[PDB]
């Protein structure tokens, strides 16, 4: 019955300014606040400040109170915030939810669809991904596992196919790990002995942003 | 600036068993909580306000209670769609302060992890480095604790490793490995070892490779 | 002025659970509460009182309890003849305020509509003007859009519908279409689609007509 | 044990008054105060005021202080409420109930029958009903649907007649719709294949207030 | 002076059902309440004191419950021994004042009543008189309302009944004529007509008798 919608990700260097948008429906705009959450790693939650769609009435928390700004436009129904002097550690994704009437206590209600920020200077490159497979000689034990490797991709995220999605049951997913400022994945499957040395198994690593998909034989 | 502490931080607990998590204010409040679940990637909702009354749509095996500062929070009897984290407001005095979270997973038995160490290939070396990779999947509980002996020596910094959530079926983790060093200093030693204490063995099992293997 | 908002707007439940409706105050009353059962067509009839005592006539399944502003109804265990609407009252200060009302209707499973649309006759151009209409039926819950696509545009104002109350046996709805257009206006155009997006499907079936069909 | 006795409906055109009854009994008059309640569209409901039968003393709400009056004759027991310049919105079914001794508070225990009370400058017309039948030449799918349409009629309602009532199962009911200060009526009869070609179905639609009962061939 | 009005007047309920009866007073005492229980034709009994203490002998299906003003006795589970009528008092100032009384029967189910008209007789018309008598009995509610038509008209006053208690194991009761007409104003008429309506029926039946006849 009531529905928030917000922008979509986006990326930027350190420096510069973003703007949000969080749009609502199904009540009266101007009878009920709105507030800003962030959400860092992992689950830690912080409160950036409400705003009550009148005129204007704002709160700021006192340690978010320069980084951030509250803007509301009362006639086509929106919610933008803007953040100034962006660093490594303000990546996180905001929430906009809808207050009480008259008030900006009992907490709120209905909530937004959490859309991502991330800041960062690196340059977006095609993934290359790295060969998996045995071995020293001797096989142990009866099941043979293996996975794949994937360096030099940004930003997030790729995807993983096996066999053209011959079998999901065994494959593993992995957050990306930051080191030099670029990003990694691995995957791990587990088949046992009956598959080599007599049928082999290839990896099939797409990225979506930047149109690259390499196919390694293993 | 009031501060909240839950505890536990985590809560692993079956299917059908009841669970209560608290919630501790600095300062007396009296008239305000605010109980969260947020899923794995998903927005949070609201179940039970103002420390009693619970929320629409919220089902009536979430009880909350308390008064002054100590809060809690009683589920009887827990189902398979309740795993998540749980948070934890104040709407007494600004800024409005969250939790730390506690999350909440599924109870099983022992698993032993399946043990996978492999040696680094010859392409990487063009680039001018060389990763070593191990992985471990199927363990139960997520506690560990990882080894590299190199020459009998630990090696700091650049060891580090992530994990997978839980399963639905399975309900395992998972582990992997990335460790950066360069092509030359990769050649200096021979012996390799990659180890992990878990509960399920008193000796922790050892692999090793060498460089012509 | 003292207001009061009760929550869920429209609570649809089966026989045989417990239901809680909420009634807030915006001041502190600790006083005065009386909660009411409207019958389709009928007069209002006093069920609960003082927030806590039930009055005469009034089955004991039906249990009041707050305090200070915020209040509560529960109903256990749901009959079959307590469905209507609710309201809640203050007697502290002049005037008296009323809910907003909360409707009680019953619990079904998924049902698929029944499409009709039919193209006007030549009766009603006598009289300078052309009806059309699109009816469904037998559609469950009552959560719809209606969509009126002619020649990939939307037409307003003149678009809007009516609706049936819950029946007994069959506890299902019906729709009605009723747009004011004249004679002329209604060759200028071919294509005419009517549209009602439900939540059965995840594309809405498309039914059109044509002039000299 | 307490019965509570209204007027009848009531139509007046814009601009002039009206003045109701309600006529109680099965205790001591003089000794309960009386409240007036009323319900506009769809749920909402609003207090008017109270009266205390006794000499007088009245509570208006400060919006309906000037469009209200309350009077009330202690020998034959009525209360009576009149209302100045009616307009559109007045419209709405008018509750009389029973108080509390020596108190308004304590919420009306027994109410009334609920008299509404219409407003419109519209003359009364016949109905006029409207053939809907198939149709394109292709019938699809098995269940072949039809219904009436009526148009022209003030104030409400009318009747729906079947076959002069073969089949009460099939038949539904809508409330009116305001179009250009006029009022429609429709229907609709869930059937399979098997009646047409071969059985036909008529449409009746009787008016009780302008007696006007067409019979359409269908 | 406090007065109490007690609620419902007369309650009627079967063996075996819990029954609420409420006892409100004007002012707010807080200490005092004790609730009677009076037999037929027999003294008043003590039941629960202080509103919430039970009484010595009485047993322990009884309990009261209240605070400030409005207070309640709740019975479970309803024996049958336990009809009779209820009052309650306070202690809190003089004059102790009492409820209007409950009075509390067993519920049976529909039950038509049977109709009963004689003409009178010539030995009363010596002592210059004239009685008919119109007898009902085995009727059930209690609620009726007597009509006597004599050329399509009523007279009053001079119209009264009477009525005989409930029964143990027939729990029905009874009804009584008495009218007071000299004996030349008897004759000045002829049709003679005597109406209950009661709710077994829609249309009171109908039964006169004649002079001659």
């Amino acid at each position: 019955e009531v529905q928030l919608q917000q922008s979509g990700p986006e990326l930027v260097k350190p420096g510069a300014s973003v703007k949000m948008s969080c749009k609502t429906s199904g009540y009266t705009f101007t009878e009920n606040t709105m507030h800003w959450v962030r959400q860092s790693h992992g689950k830690s939650l912080e409160w950036i400040g409400g705003i009550y769609p009148k005129n204007d009435d704002t709160k700021y928390n006192q340690k978010f109170k320069g980084k951030a700004t509250l803007t509301v436009d009362k006639s086509s129904s929106t919610a933008c915030m803007e953040l100034r002097s962006l660093t490594s550690e303000d990546s996180a994704v905001y929430y906009c939810a809808r207050g009480d009437y008259e008030n900006y206590f009992y907490a709120m209600d209905y909530w937004g669809q959490g859309t991502s920020v991330t800041v960062s200077s690196a340059k977006t490159t095609p993934p290359s991904v790295y060969p998996l497979a045995p071995g020293c000689g001797d096989t142990t034990g009866s099941s043979v596992t293996l996975g794949c490797l994937v360096k030099g991709y940004f930003p997030e995220s790729v995807t993983v196919t096996w066999n053209s999605g011959s079998l999901s049951s065994s494959v593993h997913t992995f957050p990306a790990l930051l080191q030099s400022g670029l990003y990694t994945m691995s995957s791990s499957v587990t088949v046992p002995s009956s598959t080599w040395p007599s049928q082999t198994v290839t990896c099939s690593v797409a990225h979506p942003a930047s149109s690259t998909t390499v196919d390694k034989k293993l | 600036d009031i501060q909240m502490t839950q505890s536990p931080a985590s809560l692993s607990v079956s299917v059908g068993e009841t669970v209560t998590i608290t919630c501790r204010a600095s300062e007396n409040i009296y008239s305000n909580l605010a109980w969260y679940q947020q899923k794995q990637g998903k927005s949070p909702q609201l179940l039970v306000y103002a420390a009693t009354n619970l929320a629409d749509g919220v089902p009536s095996r979430f009880s909350g209670s308390g008064s002054g500062t100590q809060y809690s929070l009683k589920i009887n009897s827990l189902q398979s769609e309740d795993f998540g984290t749980y948070y934890c407001q104040q709407f007494w005095d600004t800024p409005f302060t969250f939790g730390s979270g506690t999350k909440l997973a599924i109870k099983r038995a022992d698993a032993a992890p399946t043990v996978s160490i492999f040696p680094p290939s010859s392409e990487q070396l063009t680039s001018g480095g060389a990763s070593v990779v191990c992985f471990l999947n199927n363990f139960y509980p997520k506690d560990i604790n990882v080894k590299w002996k190199i020459d009998g020596s630990e090696r700091q910094n650049g060891v580090l490793n992530s994990w997978t959530d839980q399963d639905s079926k399975d309900s395992t983790y998972s582990m992997s490995s990335t460790l950066t060093l360069t092509k030359d200093e990769y050649e200096r030693h021979n012996s390799y070892t990659c180890e992990a204490t878990h509960k399920t063995s008193t000796s922790p099992i050892v692999k090793s490779f060498n460089r012509n293997e």
